[PDB]
RNA sequence: AUACAGUGAAACUGCGAAUGGCUCAUUAAAUCAGUUAUCGUUUAUUUGAUAGUUACAUGGUAUAACUGUGGUAAUUCUAGAGCUAAUACAUGCAAUCUCGACCCUUUGGAAGAGAUGUAUUUAUUAG
RNA sequence: GCUACCACAUCCAAGGAAGGCAGCAGGCGCGCAAAUUACCCAAUCCUAAUUCAGGGAGGUAGUGACAAUAAAUAACGAUACAG
């Protein structure tokens, strides 16, 4: 299984 | 090799990339998976080393404590059973397994360091038989993982093994009076870190068991160990240098000191006067230079003139700030002996 | 022609190694070794287009060369090294182990592997002869050449090869209802026991085979290869047990 | 805002790496640049950014999507050694290697071919004669 | 005094309450973690009383309730940080609520045998009605047609709600106080439910 | 690094250059398509087996690259001198196993008898 | 690659010296007409004292109504004037 982000 | 073929790629025997190594953890400045932890050390690099490694016993390894770790109180409730499967595992001595399972070692210190006193000992222990198994199995990377294990558990471990610093190179003894040079060179590394973080009281009791021991190798050993606790950077030393080696050279000039630990401070001397550039031993040459005229006594006669002699040759007198107060103390040495020196 | 060729295009290469037609104009030709070229899988195929492991052919070699993988327990450097049927393969660091055997659609499947079983492998007695000095020697379908052979090892016969020393452990004789694996023709892939072996002198025998479906079918000696009694066989079998 | 998901995570050890698809969610915005790319992947998966490499990255038509390839070296070193030259080149790792053009170089060859020895006799003795 | 060394102290403390409370202790340690496992672990419907329920219904002021959330701490093991934004709402249970007469409303509920007591509310109202007419000029700090939804933030932080003004407001927990509002920048881009 | 130890132009060795590419004039079992044999053959390379039958290391029987002197209008043209190496060229070197008395000790030691390359050609014997 | 031979042809201080691809591109063949003597070995493969050297093998790009697939070159109102 992976990751998530965000940003701005 | 000093003109380096076109090669990208070249090959490197087990001992140059031995000659190569280096054990100080500080120095890398590398992202460290336990460095960003939201619950603990151990948890924040087991699953990272649950995915790069795909080793057998490892795989067993994370399912048999993968439900004990999943939050620190479980890791502090069953520490006990974390510990003797990790130090069963490693007593395997699989390369494949090894680095996630020595990494995972240091970490469980990180998360519980006053509790792990109670393992520190079977730590040491398992770690001694791994590094007295690596050297059949040449594997520079072997050595890596369980040096770099030993420098973060006197790291997490910093406070309390200083103030029995004795104690902790006791266990070390074999490893620094191992007949092998690189066994005795990076594990004296190790103990430098502890030695250069111990206060002046606690470091005079440790240079005196030392000299002590020193009335096979174990001469090299605190030599490498000593010069390595001075030196920090390329033509510079460490700041407790001044007071690392004040105490040093006071056990020295004491009588009940033996002469053999005389001969190591002048041992000592050149590889530091070698090493450090002018500028950085001027702190040094100071607290040579008081404290040899406090000292200075027709018991303690014979000593004061090896290291004189030892000063003057050192680096021929580039090193040397100021001849005058080498003379003026010549002198002295003249007032208050062995004609050969 | 009048000499080797030493260039091997895509579209005249074994089919089974699907290979993609447009990815480029030639495909890697088997360099020599034990297994026959078009019984062969290289090196290269088998660890970027099956395993999916490398993304390409400089990967590959990258990896053969830091020596992570051996080969019926030895090292291999060749990108084109011919593995082929009933070889091990074995990746340490992954802590993986192969062996090659076709499935029942014809290819050879990334079948996994304990290592005990590993650790062995099957010959098919290809030839048995005596060799200077008089020393017995067999010669199994992988060219191994195997001095001291025991006497009761005949042609068409199993021995089961010890990788690390190379020597015979057991064997198995070619008898009816001995369990079986078919290595060529239209009907390669399936496993069953030997029914009846026709013989012709002077032509290419023929053998019955029954699988456990009852299906009888009828091959050539030269594509079959005992692995064992009916219900034991001395190897892990893929999915399907050479079913259809 | 912006979005990356990696999916398809495949861990390679013995190149001692991570493999993933990403995806690279970007409404109103044309794309994001690899190298914002690669320090974020690096925030996440927690390397060092010369450790993550991305490629491969195409828009989906009508925007606001992108999909492409990521690699995550377990140090910096192994991806220095692995992972290829023109790529550590587009990250700075390695510097632009300067050449000459093919039909250069093979003239260059060629009339290398037709010297024999090193010349320096050749090329005294010619000094002399004129 | 480091960061893990306070860990080590709360897991300690932690620990300590449990062997307080008290097998049982494993017991207790996995079903802190049956979450993470997608499988129902709580089975107390036997347990339940029914019959001698103290049922209450309280009156409010709003016409047509629309929607009610409510906000429950929990301790986090992972941390051993209660979801209390603050301190001064350690152990505190806020329910909000949505009608169509544009309000929000938080109420205390943490005494269960009391009830629900008012703190603050918000109404909205023509006042914030866009001038632009556009969708994505549709950024205006209050609601001005009916609310339909609440959702309380897990962290306890914020509270947002959505009705047919077509936004996505999102309300500080302790004021009350706009801190963004979030256009569906849809003609009929209408909030039904929020999760 | 007091043999050298690094890489490294040149030169001597080793390997390869019979692969790949291009056009269709020719030929009606001629190649060719399927099919069979090589107990009638050669086969670099790969892979697996496989050789107990001056030496603390021989010679230039050797020179390239290299230094230096020249001729020619002039070439991957040249002659005279001086060097120096090898996986290049030549030379070349107090063991084992059986029958086993004594049946001494009863695994065992053991008198004595013995036996012990490969390659080519021819002949012969066994198979 | 070498020897002698049969022709062609290049240079010379006239004593001699040496010379042989529609493979890749670019040309001639009409006096009437048509893709660049482009870039790279990054890919897939092949050769070597070999990861690293190379390959006009190959790949990339350039031109064009030979063919084939999809579609712009406008869409929506209001008013005035006439039969």
């Amino acid at each position: 299984k992976g990751k998530n982000l965000s940003f701005k | 090799q000093t003109t380096k073929s076109s090669k990208r790629y070249r090959y490197s025997s087990f001992k140059a990339r031995i000659d190569d190594l280096k054990i100080e953890p500080a120095r890398n400045l590398e992202k460290r998976v336990h460095d960003y932890v939201e619950s603990s050390h151990f948890l924040a690099s087991f699953d990272q080393w649950k995915e790069i490694n795909l080793s057998a016993k490892f795989t067993e390894f994370a399912a048999e404590i993968e439900h004990d770790v999943q939050t620190l109180p479980q890791i502090l409730y069953h520490d006990k059973k974390i510990f003797n499967s990790l130090v069963s595992f490693i007593n395997f001595h699989d390369e494949f397994s090894l680095q996630p399972l020595l990494d995972l070692l240091a970490q469980f210190c990180h998360d519980l360091g006053p509790d792990f006193l109670k393992f520190y000992e079977e730590a040491i222990k398992t770690l001694i038989n791994l590094l007295d198994a690596a050297i059949e199995f040449e594997s520079s990377n072997v050595f890596e993982w369980g040096f770099n294990c030993l420098a973060y558990i006197f790291k997490y471990l910093s406070k309390f093994l200083v103030k029995k610093l004795v104690l902790t190179c006791d266990l070390l003894i074999p490893l620094l009076s191992h007949s092998k040079e690189y066994l005795s060179r990076f594990s004296a590394e190790a103990l430098s870190f502890l030695v250069r973080k111990c206060p002046v009281s606690n470091l005079r009791e440790f240079v005196r068991s030392v000299f002590e021991k020193l009335e096979t190798n174990l001469y090299e050993g605190l030599l490498i160990l000593f010069t390595e606790s001075m030196t920090s950077t390329q033509e510079t030393l460490h700041s407790k240098a001044k007071a690392i080696m004040s105490v040093l050279l006071h056990e020295a000039l004491t009588k009940s000191s033996p002469e053999r630990s005389v001969s190591l401070l002048s041992d000592i001397w050149m590889n530091i006067s070698k090493y450090a550039s002018i500028e950085s031993l001027l702190p040094v040459y100071e607290v040579m230079y008081q404290d040899f005229n406090d000292s200075l006594d027709a018991t303690n006669i014979d000593r004061i003139l090896k290291v004189l002699t030892t000063i003057v040759f050192s680096e021929s007198g580039r090193k040397i700030p100021d001849w005058n107060k080498i003379t003026i103390l010549i002198e002295r040495i003249m007032s208050q002996l062995s004609q050969d020196k | 022609a009048r000499g080797p060729k030493k260039h091997l295009k895509r579209l005249a290469a074994p089919h089974h190694w699907l290979l993609d037609k447009l990815s480029g104009c030639y495909a890697p030709r088997p360099s020599a070794g034990p297994h026959k070229l078009r019984e062969s899988l290289p090196l290269i195929v088998f660890l970027r287009n099956r395993l999916k492991y490398a993304l390409n052919g400089r990967e590959v070699k990258a990896i053969l060369m830091q020596r992570h993988v051996k080969v019926d327990g030895k090292v291999r450097t060749d990108t084109t090294y011919p593995a082929g049927f009933m070889d091990v393969i074995t990746l340490d660091a992954t802590n993986e182990n192969f062996r090659l055997v076709y499935d029942v659609k014809g290819r050879f499947a990334v079948h996994r592997i304990t290592d005990e079983e590993a650790s062995y492998k099957l010959g098919k007695v290809k030839k048995v002869q005596l060799g200077k000095k008089g020393v017995p020697y067999v010669v199994t379908h992988d060219g191994r050449t195997i001095r001291y052979p025991d006497p009761n090892i005949k042609v068409n016969d199993t021995v089961k090869i010890d990788l690390a020393s190379g020597k015979i452990t057991d064997f198995i004789k070619f008898d009816a209802g001995k369990l079986v694996y078919v290595t060529g023709g239209r009907n390669l892939g399936r496993i069953g026991t030997i029914v009846h072996k026709e013989r012709h002198d002077g032509g290419f025998d023929l053998v019955h085979i029954k699988d456990s479906l009852d299906n009888t079918f009828v091959t050539r000696l030269n594509n079959v290869f005992v692995i064992g009694e009916q219900g034991k066989p001395y190897i892990s079998l893929p999915k399907g047990k050479g079913i259809k | 805002a912006v979005t990356i998901r990696t999916r398809k995570v495949i861990s390679n050890p013995l190149l001692a790496r991570k493999q993933f698809v990403v995806d690279v969610l970007h409404p109103n915005r044309a794309n994001v640049s690899k190298d914002e790319l690669r320090e974020k992947l690096a925030e996440v998966y927690k390397a060092e950014k010369d450790a993550v490499s991305v490629f491969g990255f195409r828009t989906q038509f009508g925007g606001g999507k992108s999909v492409g390839f990521g690699l995550v070296y377990n140090s910096v070193a192994e991806a220095k050694k692995f992972e290829p030259t023109y790529r550590l080149v587009r990250y700075g790792l390695a510097e632009k290697v300067e050449k000459a053009s093919r039909q250069q170089r093979k003239q260059k060859k060629n009339r290398d071919k037709k010297i024999f020895g090193t010349g320096k006799r050749l090329a005294k003795k010619v000094a002399r004669r004129n | 005094e480091n960061p893990a060394d306070k860990r080590r102290r709360l897991a300690k403390q932690y620990l300590e309450n449990l062997k307080s409370e008290a097998d049982i202790i494993a017991s207790r340690l996995k079903e802190d973690v049956a979450e993470q496992q997608g499988r129902v672990f709580r089975y107390f419907g036997d347990k339940l009383l029914i019959s001698e329920a103290k049922q209450s219904f309280t009156r409010v002021g709003e016409n047509n309730l629309t929607c009610i959330s409510c906000f429950q701490p929990v301790l986090n093991k992972y941390t051993f940080e209660e979801s209390s934004n603050g301190d001064k709402n350690k152990g505190r249970l806020f329910a909000y609520t949505v009608s169509k007469d544009l309000q929000l409303t938080k109420y205390d509920i943490t005494d269960f045998s009391k009830r629900p007591k008012k703190l603050k509310y918000a109404k909205g109202g023509a006042k914030y009605i866009p001038t632009s007419k556009h969708e994505y000029e549709n950024t205006t700090e209050g609601h001005y047609d009916e609310i339909l939804t609440v959702a309380a933030s897990p962290d306890g932080k914020y509270v947002v709600t959505g009705g047919r003004d077509r936004k996505l407001i999102v309300w500080s927990t302790e004021s009350l106080s706009p801190v963004k509002v979030i256009p569906t920048k849809d003609r009929r881009g209408e909030v039904l439910s929020l999760a």
